[PDB]
């Protein structure tokens, strides 16, 4: 599901004009918002204006600096990494998000267009084939876990 | 001297199985294609076999 | 660059030289694409007849011609004496099995480029012509600079040193050499060459004091082995600097 | 210093922090005196650009990366290479839509981006899979089917532009009712492309001599491409490389024929010959490989990618070269060159040397060995130096202590609290400081009590969309969040079997045709003219078994079928107005038929229709006939019980808008029908039923490896990640509260 | 035409695919039919194919039969691509006019809807006359609005033809008021349809300000029509598929349906609207007869209202005299009594009379060009000005007059006032151009106006910011979430919280939107004539190119004249204005033959 | 345990960059030539590769147009335009380009000019406007403080009768087709394209090179 959330976030960053994709991407488990937060964001127009402005700034960073600076600024401003680390069971999801971000950076450094990386991510979501780089890594190494 | 290595040969194998199914199962009459359908639904079942 | 400077000296010293060589890599590949089916009937190419006449849509022939052109360009850069012997028609004693299909191929390449309207000249023969026209010349030819600086080891590959010694008779050449050690750490050829190396010393550029090449000149023969390899005390310099060994040699 | 890392991204992330620490420690340290040489610049420079572009304004140091030169127009050269492989291509629809993905080829044939978005679904829905012409199918030693080709789809789209789909077939080709107006002019652009794809397929097939390949690339460039402001240099480079290939071929005076694949491979090799950059900028920090500045005296020298296998690079010999058999002094070799580059990098380091390699794998935490040069270096360090702590302990033990002290084993993740402890190593990442401090709030629960006032007029369609899926109705209507998934790509072959939505649409149209006793053979020819059926006898066998199943269903459907019309429903329940329309209301009652399986959602829909039908007159049963002799029956009830159950459903609807009403239809209905007893009208409380209902709930929630379960859904994964027993008991209680009249009145 | 000779690749591929191995006569006929369908002509007459084609004897040498295939009908019926309406063929030849199968089906559907289903609903005439006397205050002379309301409430299907400024919305309000006051116990689910969203918003605000003025009852105010819907939204059109929700099976549960702006309704949308209607709904069409043609291929309203010049029937004249209580004239002759009875013509304009030159110029557009020259020439009626545009100095004079046109807008912009007065001043003056690119177009005039505002100190513009204070923008796609429709103008300015675009909503409010929230944004200093339909401007200025183009015709100048409320300016050559009036955009269709029998 | 991220006290580096001048800022006629960056670089390469002493050959111009990819009809007008340019002298005494030998010319001289002070635009533009007469208008450009190296590529440096001269080429010229390119229009083009700083840096680089190379040098 984290790849689908990253695809929704990239579609919200690439197309921030239509509010449907942004509303579908903000309510994902990566952002971590309640139903009251989504309702107050849909009711208050000024907060949605601030969200659209900061997503346009994220799109400017994505066009100027790249994929991983944009994702790092998004994870630092929204502070979703600390919330996923505080949530029990979110460390595996955060490592999956970081690995998906690294693969998206590796695929977007070779691609010129910005929508081509979104199409590549949608195609790799539609293609579940197993490569040596695109496998799931270990979530944590310092914490002792029962190894199946 | 220069050759490109492909990791996954499942796509070319499925394409060759589809070509075999096209060149064999298509000009058959009904009395043979009934038995071919009773053995396998499509070329994917034969490839899985 | 060193090849660009060598070609510029070739243009300036020797006149009536074409700007592009006839022995280009792609040119030799396109020539060997035409010459190799003509030589399939020959007895020396019987290794290639089992390689080419089985199934060919001119794909194996093009790659074989490209690899043979790469080897011929590498021989033009590094081994001029082998091609000079192969142009006469004589083999070289002591080489591998892959020689009976390369020397008639090189001779047929020379005959094909001589039969065509393309010029005879390539890098290897013009190198020897440059050495001959710089060694026998008493008067310095015009168009040459005053002093030439060579900064670094890879700023000249170790094959143009004879042309550099020929250029040093008329042009002051300052080769700024970056060696990690200050003594002599390379190899040796003969004990009669060891005394010739011991007679040479390095004087200081600013202090004007001569220093010997070795730490102990009396034990310089004990450092070199009978085969000709010096036991370097530093293991990193012995294991890492073999190109530096050949360059200082 | 030697630094063991787990990831190359983590390697350059530790490198950036250590370079910032070296810049902060030494005030007389300019950034121009720092150099980072990587052994593999192709697999590291994305990570270097990523972790050096992500720095904040108070942390940003300037960087300039030297790598291989990118193409001036990356899709255009690949499109020209694919156009050079035109007779060898199979003309798959995705391979042509990728050629239309390039804006140059789209702007040549006047195809816009909106036109491309229309052409995507126009190719996907009209059955265009592979094959430009039927002669292309016959050329590949395949039987000429005549369908699922580009000519078939072009004739289908033109017949749809000319004739509506309700008229019928003309030349065994069903028309395509989408492209009808002026937008089908874009179809006239697409057929303008494939005709060009018919020209160069038959032209580039025959072998030509080198004097005839000259205007070929120029004609291809003015046929398929249009000169824009950006892609002038790409077409200029293509023409220059092609004319250079032909000039170097004609310089040798080649007379025999030269095939297309040789020139295509030579152009593909001469377009990927972009050499690694050797430029040095004195402004920013230079990121480059080993060769460019072998002797430059930089103060801070970093060496990345010093693991085994990558560095030093071992180049395999050609096998028949005489220089490899007999080596001389002036012989170029990559191994000795790299081993001397490492020595020159060691000598050229003036103040600080920072060697980092991959010591541990990130996948399975396997031990990775470094290079042999770094191993000899740390062996010489351990055998040449000792720490003042153990002045006289041993020789091997002091060597191991020195090699362990110099080796910094960094953490695997950047949010590790080990990196933020004060002492020797301390990171500068302020963004990962509160994440490593673990002083953040956790993810709160999604269900929150929201204020919701029930309106006066609530339609029946809203109640049907609510009771079809309650969590989806809570997401897409209350907070208006609908998770939009991307559509599936076009398959690479014709449909041999019927499965999924296509089989269900074929069964639905066959059931709607057989309910009026229409000719099944006309619908068979209509479905075969569209290519939705398999070719030849297999499509006939599929249509025969589906006609047998739909006739078995229709013999039960039209056994008790009466002509009925749609009626209006106006109800007032709990002060709430319900306005709607019920289709095909017969005097016998309610008659619905769908080609699906026995499920609880269709039973809930039929129960809601029966409640909205019996509340305003209508004494009679309600019947629904599914496949495999599945039947939902509800007896007629009075107005009191119907209004009571409708008020219960209205209360559930107004409860579902405030909080997400956790009523699973399938799993809750399975749990209920495992626990319900229709004979005594009482629920069993023994432990055997409580153990079998849990098994039914786990069977219906998470299905097998062949059937998609109810838990594999994007609406349920947002609420919970793992099905807890507390939420399971909550779903059980809500299904016992709501889904009980489904199995109470079932007969 | 010139565009008709340059063949589109769609027509060539259609001719090569449909005919194929047949004769080249069928290929040329299919190519000409596809080109006429692309240009907008519904039917193709065989006389134009026989006479106006140079290859017509050559194909006579191509065919070889016993009868030699001298007729075009036998040559078309000999091939398998053309049938008489029985075989499922792409091309249909029925009445010596070749069309496509979809166009033939839609034309027969329109002819069936306008020839057979239009029956006469018989109601009480005394109560209808009493409601018309109590609603319409004028009862002394002939009023076309009262006759239009009577003939719309009498028949089921009725077409109301009238120009702008004639009080059509007041007639619709009186018609709906008399419709509810006639049927008291019977419920009426009135529905309103529009082709565009902006015209739907204008219809909602107009009927809201019109129906609240008339005195109603508590049950009558409950049956007020709530909203006007788009025609794609009323039938349930999808972006991906063309499947409708109310296509053939379940009709729309409506009692009466008022469809405004029928001039922009093409033939497939009209045929899809007809198939969705039940057997009891009464439809009232609104629009102008001489207005601009539809977007796609087809001309429904013009071919319907072409029979309005003949008049009514002899019995229908006495019926209208008994209904309205006045003297209603009769039409000479009877060809199709149902369609001529269902039509009506509005001639009395209330917002402008014979004293104003705008209505006289609009009446002279449908006449010869000398009538328009005489209308502009003598004394100009203090309303219409004519400026000749040939060279660069005329362009500078046009920009100088546009400075005086946008003078109040710049004065309210520079004074830092409220944005409502700024939008109210911007909605009074408007430039209307024909083309898009080049020196004469949308993007040419917008960039020239921006460069002129960069030259003179009126508007400060940063070259890299693209969102300077004072730019007018317009949206190209609809957006129901933001409340803005296609063809709505917004003004970008700084209220103090940043550069935001203010839009004037039809509900009386002003909405400040972020420029990053706009899906589409194009500069609208000069609008196209096709995209300015439905709106109204106080001072309009038409700009026509000197080069001959098929866009500039009689209907374009007619829509440009009727776009102005009071003042109208022209920047065109005299020869172009003389040639555009005579060249009428005719669309050949089979409705002229089907309604004549 | 407690943990804090380190705060950087000093900036990692000053504003150092290797920049240039551009970083701180009938039917066949030359008026109908296509105006762009690529035809300008093509004409610059044509003026670089052609020898000034040797006469212009039309087949050589045809070969250069075949190598570049331009039209073949422009060639007989191009060679006569090239000879008309080469016949026109450009000096205060009337020295043509044909009088320059191969030893006297130096084509495309690259220089790296060092600067250790922070280059302030306000302190430099006033010093430029104090002496340059073309700086009457031309509001000053804005650029950051550049400490480091300045790159430059001079088109031609040539000596004649014991006096050195610098020569540069500009070839865009899109907006002029008549004979209106007088000294006023060329001065307006110099003020608009801001070529005063480039020629001033070229004079500074040539003065430093002649001071370093030639002993007892006077400007």
């Amino acid at each position: 599901l984290e790849a689908q959330e990253m695809l929704w976030l990239l579609q919200a960053v690439m197309t921030p004009e239509r509010e449907n994709t942004l509303r579908s991407a903000l309510a994902t488990s990566m952002m971590g918002l309640n139903a009251l937060d989504i309702e107050t964001l849909n009711n208050d127009e000024h907060a949605w204006d601030v969200v659209v402005e900061e997503f346009d700034g994220y799109r400017q960073i994505w066009r100027k600096r790249g994929v991983m600076p944009m994702l790092r600024a998004l994870m630092s401003a929204r502070n979703i990494a600390e919330n996923l680390l505080a949530t029990a069971g979110g460390e595996r999801r955060l490592t999956d998000i970081l690995h998906i971000s690294e693969l998206l950076q590796e695929a977007g450094t070779q691609l010129e267009s910005e929508h081509a990386l979104v199409r590549w991510l949608s195609q790799h979501i539609l293609e579940p084939d197993s490569n040596a780089s695109s496998q799931q890594m270990r979530l944590e190494s310092d914490k002792h876990l029962v190894q199946i | 001297f220069e050759q490109q290595l492909i990791e996954d040969e499942s796509l070319l194998r499925y394409q060759a199985c589809a070509d075999f199914w096209r060149r064999h199962c298509y000009p058959l009459p009904r009395e043979i294609a009934q038995v071919v359908f009773e053995t396998w639904k499509g070329p994917q079942a034969l490839l899985r076999d | 660059l060193p090849a660009s400077f060598i070609w510029d000296m070739f243009v300036r010293v020797l006149p009536e030289i074409p700007k592009e060589s006839a022995f280009n890599k792609q040119s030799m590949s396109w020539k060997l694409m035409t010459l190799l089916p003509q030589l399939l009937e020959r007895e020396d190419f019987t290794l290639l007849r089992h390689y080419l006449t089985d199934d060919s849509d001119k794909r194996k022939l093009f790659q074989l011609s490209s690899k043979a052109a790469d080897l011929f360009d590498q021989y033009l850069v590094y081994r001029p004496d082998w091609l000079a012997q192969w142009e006469t028609g004589h083999l070289v004693e002591g080489l591998g099995e892959a020689q009976a299909w390369q020397a008639p191929l090189w001779k047929a390449l020379v005959e094909y480029t001589h039969q065509l309207g393309q010029p005879r000249w390539h890098r290897a023969n013009l190198y020897q012509r440059f050495i001959e026209t710089l060694e026998s010349a008493t008067t310095c030819p015009p168009g040459l600079p005053s002093r030439v600086f060579i900064c670094g080891i890879s700023a000249l590959p170790p094959v143009y040193l004879q042309a550099l010694q020929a250029l040093g008779k008329h042009i002051e050449i300052h080769l700024l050499f970056t060696n990690p050690c200050r003594y002599y750490w390379g190899d040796i050829k003969d004990p009669a060459y060891l005394a010739k190396l011991l007679t040479r010393q390095r004087r200081h550029s600013f202090e004007d004091r001569e220093l010997p090449l070795f730490r102990d000149s009396e034990n310089a023969g004990q450092l070199f082995n009978s085969d000709g390899e010096q036991d370097v005390g530093n293991p990193l310099l012995a294991s890492w600097g073999k190109l530096g060994r050949d360059y200082i040699y | 210093t030697f630094h063991v890392c787990h990831s190359p991204q983590r390697e350059v992330e530790v490198l950036h922090d250590r370079l910032l620490a070296m810049l902060e420690e030494d005030p007389t340290l300019t950034p121009r005196d720092i150099i980072v040489m990587v052994a593999d610049i192709d697999s590291y420079s994305p990570f270097i650009q990523a972790v050096f572009g992500s720095a904040p304004a108070d942390r940003y140091l300037p960087y300039a990366i030297s790598d291989r030169r990118a193409r001036q127009s990356h899709p255009v050269l690949e499109a020209f290479i694919s156009l050079l492989s035109l007779p060898d291509s199979r003309f798959v629809s995705e391979d042509v839509l990728a050629l239309l993905d390039v804006p140059v080829l789209a702007a040549r044939f006047d195809i816009t981006e909106e036109g491309l978005r229309y052409l995507r679904q126009w190719v996907n829905e009209s059955g265009i899979r592979w094959g430009i012409d039927d002669d292309n199918v016959r050329e590949l030693e395949l039987p000429a089917t005549g369908q699922h080709t580009w000519r078939f789809g072009l004739t289908r789209m033109l017949l749809g532009y000319a004739m509506e789909s309700a008229q019928g077939e003309w030349q065994s080709v069903l028309p395509y009712d989408e492209s009808s107006g002026l937008i089908a002019e874009l179809v006239g652009h697409l057929a303008s492309l494939l005709m060009q794809l018919n020209i160069w397929r038959r032209g580039l097939a025959q072998e030509r001599p080198l004097e005839e390949w000259l205007p070929v690339c120029r004609d291809m460039l003015n046929a398929f491409f249009l000169p824009d402001a950006e892609t002038e240099a790409a077409m200029t480079l293509i023409e220059q490389q092609w004319q250079a290939i032909i000039a170097e071929g004609l310089g040798a005076q080649y007379g025999d024929a030269v095939p297309l694949s040789l020139l295509r491979d030579e152009l593909a090799q001469r377009l990927d010959q972009e050499r690694i950059s050797q430029r040095f900028l004195a402004g920013p920090v230079n990121i480059c490989t080993l060769m460019p500045m072998r002797s430059i005296p930089f103060k801070v020298v970093c060496l990345l990618g010093m693991n085994d296998g990558v560095y030093p690079r071992q180049l395999a010999p050609l096998g028949f070269d005489l220089m490899s058999q007999k080596p001389k002094r002036g012989d170029r070799s990559r191994r000795d060159d790299d081993r001397y580059l490492f020595l020159e990098a060691l000598i050229s380091a003036q103040q600080k040397l920072y060697i980092s390699y991959i010591g541990r794998s990130i996948q399975d935490n396997s031990e990775r060995f470094p290079s042999v040069l770094v191993q000899e270096l740390i062996d010489y360090i351990g055998q040449s130096h000792y720490l003042p702590g153990d002045e006289a302990l041993n020789c091997d033990e002091s060597e191991a202590r020195v090699k362990a002290h110099l080796t910094c084993l960094h953490t695997r993740m950047p949010f590790d609290p080990q990196n933020y402890q004060p002492g020797e190593r301390q990171s500068y990442a302020r963004e990962w400081l509160p994440a490593a401090s673990q002083a953040g709030k956790a993810h709160s629960e999604f269900v929150q009590p929201l204020p919701f006032t029930l309106p006066e007029t609530v339609p029946l369609e809203t109640l049907q969309r609510f009771w079809a899926h309650p969590v989806r109705a809570f997401f897409q209507m209350r907070l208006q969040v609908n998770f939009r998934t991307e559509d599936s790509e076009i398959p690479d072959t014709e449909p041999f079997i019927l499965e999924g939505l296509s089989r269900y649409q074929i069964n639905q149209q066959l059931l709607n045709a057989l309910v009026e006793q229409d000719d099944a053979e006309r619908l068979f020819r209509r479905f075969r003219a569209a290519g939705d059926l398999p070719y030849g006898a297999f499509g006939e066998i599929f249509w025969e078994t589906q006609c047998q199943e739909m006739q078995q269903l229709a013999d039960r459907v039209i056994a008790c079928r009466q002509p009925g019309q749609s009626m209006e429903i106006d109800l007032a329940c709990n002060g709430v107005q319900i306005t709607g329309w019920l289709p095909q209301v017969q005097p016998d009652g309610l008659l619905r038929w769908r080609p699906s399986l026995l499920s609880v959602a269709q039973g809930m829909q039929l129960w809601l229709e029966h409640l909205v039908y019996c509340a305003s007159g209508g004494n009679g049963e309600s019947r629904l006939f599914l496949r495999k002799d599945g039947e939902w029956r509800f007896p007629p009830l009075a107005a009191e019980q119907a209004l009571h159950y409708l008020s219960q459903l209205i209360e559930g609807y107004r409860e579902g808008m405030s909080a997400p009403l956790l009523v699973l239809p399938e799993s809750g209905g399975a749990w209920l029908k495992t626990c319900y007893d229709a004979q005594n009208d009482a629920m069993l409380d023994d432990d055997s039923t409580l153990q079998k209902a849990r098994t039914k709930f786990l069977q219906a929630y998470e299905g097998n490896m062949m059937v998609r379960g109810e838990g594999d859904d994007i609406w349920y994964q947002r609420l919970w990640r793992q099905l807890t027993p507390e939420t399971m008991e909550a779903i059980v209680e809500q299904s016992q509260r709501f889904l009980l009249p489904l199995f109470r009145f079932n007969q | 035409a010139v565009e008709h000779k340059q063949l589109r690749p769609l027509d060539v591929q259609f001719a090569l695919t449909v005919a194929g191995d047949e004769h080249p006569a069928v290929t040329l006929a299919a190519a000409l039919l596809s080109h006429d369908a692309g240009e907008g002509h519904v039917c193709l007459p065989l006389s134009r194919l026989e006479n106006n084609e140079a290859s017509h004897p050559l194909l006579a040498t191509c065919v070889s039969e016993i009868g030699e295939l001298q007729n075009w009908e036998e040559c078309l019926l000999a091939s398998q691509a053309v049938s008489r309406g029985d075989e499922p063929t792409p091309m249909i030849l029925c009445g010596d006019r070749l069309y496509l199968n979809r166009m033939w089906c839609n034309e027969r559907t329109v002819a069936r809807f306008f020839n057979e289903v239009n029956h006469a609903i018989e109601v009480d005439e005394a109560l209808l006359a009493q409601t018309l006397d109590k609603l319409f205050p004028v009862s002394d002379e002939i009023n076309w609005q009262k006759v239009a309301a009577a003939v719309a409430l009498t028949r089921r299907i009725s077409v109301i033809s009238g120009g702008p400024g004639t009080g059509k919305t007041t007639t619709v309000a009186k018609l709906l008021a008399a419709l509810i006051q006639m049927a008291d116990g019977e419920r009426c689910r009135i529905r309103l349809a529009a082709p565009t969203g902006k015209a739907a918003a204008r219809l909602t605000e107009s009927l809201g300000k019109a129906l609240r003025q008339l005195p109603l009852t508590d049950e009558q105010k409950k049956r007020i029509p709530e909203d006007a819907s788009t025609l794609h939204r009323l039938l349930g059109a999808q972006p991906g598929s063309q499947r409708l929700r109310h296509h053939a099976g379940n009709p729309l549960h409506l009692d009466v349906l008022v469809v405004d702006e029928a001039s922009m309704i093409d033939l497939p949308m009209m045929s899809r609207l007809i198939d969705a209607l039940p057997d009891h709904a009464r439809v009232i069409f609104l629009g102008d007869r001489d207005q601009l043609a539809s977007v796609e291929a087809g001309a429904v309203l013009g071919d319907i209202c072409a029979y309005a010049n003949a008049g009514f029937t002899a019995e229908r004249a006495r019926q209208l005299s008994r209904l309205t209580g006045t003297h209603v004239p009769a039409g000479t002759g009877t060809e199709a009594a149902s369609l001529r009875d269902s039509l009506c013509l509005l001639q009395k304009s209330y917002r402008f009379g014979s004293d104003s030159g705008i209505g006289q110029l609009a009446a002279a557009i449908n006449r010869g060009d000398k009538t328009a020259v005489k209308t502009v020439f003598q004394q100009d009626f203090t309303d219409i000005e004519k400026r000749l545009l040939q060279s660069g100095e005329d362009y500078i004079a046009m920009l100088e007059e546009a400075l005086a046109g946008y003078g109040r807008y710049l004065d309210l912009l520079q004074a830092r006032a409220e944005p409502d007065l700024i939008i109210q001043a911007f909605n009074e003056y408007q430039l209307l151009c024909a083309l898009r690119e080049g020196p004469f177009g949308v993007a040419g005039l917008n960039e020239r106006i921006e460069q002129f505002m960069q030259q003179k100190r009126k508007i400060h513009r940063h070259p890299h910011s693209r969102w300077y204070e004072g730019r007018p923008v317009m949206i190209a796609r609809n957006d129901s979430a933001l409340g803005l429709f296609n063809g709505d103008i917004g003004i970008a300015l700084d209220r103090g919280q940043g550069t935001r675009v203010w839009f004037a909503m039809p509900d009386g409010n002003i909405k400040s939107v972020q420029p990053s929230r706009l899906p589409e944004h194009e500069t609208t200093w000069a609008m196209t004539v096709h995209k300015s339909q439905g709106s109204e401007f106080d001072h309009a200025a038409l700009i026509l190119p000197s080069q001959r183009t098929p866009v500039v015709t009689r209907e374009l100048v007619y829509t440009a004249v009727t776009r102005a409320r009071r003042r109208l300016s022209l920047y065109a050559d005299e020869r172009i204005l003389s040639a555009a009036i005579a060249t009428r955009t005719e669309r050949r269709s089979g409705l002229a033959a089907l309604f004549s029998s | 345990a407690e943990l804090n991220a380190k705060t950087l006290q000093r900036l990692p580096g000053d504003n150092w960059r290797v920049t240039s001048y551009s970083g701180l800022q009938p039917t066949l006629t030359p008026h109908q030539f296509p105006r762009g960056a690529s035809p300008g670089t093509f004409l610059h390469s044509l003026f670089e590769d052609l020898d000034f002493t040797q006469p212009v050959d039309p087949n050589w111009v045809r070969e250069k147009l075949e190598l570049g990819g331009f039209e073949s009809q422009w060639e007989p007008v191009l060679t006569e335009w090239i000879t008309a340019v080469l016949q026109a002298p450009l000096n205060e005494t009337g020295v043509s380009l044909s009088q320059l030998s191969a030893r006297n010319k130096q084509v495309e001289m690259e220089f790296y000019l060092p600067i250790s002070e922070p280059l302030i635009a306000s302190q430099l533009d006033t010093l430029i406007r104090q002496f340059d007469p073309l700086s009457a208008g031309c509001p000053p450009l804005e650029f950051m403080q550049v400490r480091g190296m300045l790159k430059g590529f001079i088109d031609l440096v040539f000596r004649h009768e014991g006096r050195y001269y610098l020569l540069a080429y500009k070839s865009n010229w899109l907006g002029e087709d008549s004979s209106a390119y007088t000294q006023q229009a060329m001065a307006a083009a110099m003020q608009a394209h801001r070529y005063d700083l480039q020629y001033q840096l070229y004079t500074l680089a040539l003065h430093r090179y002649l001071r370093h190379r030639i002993a007892d040098y006077d400007y």
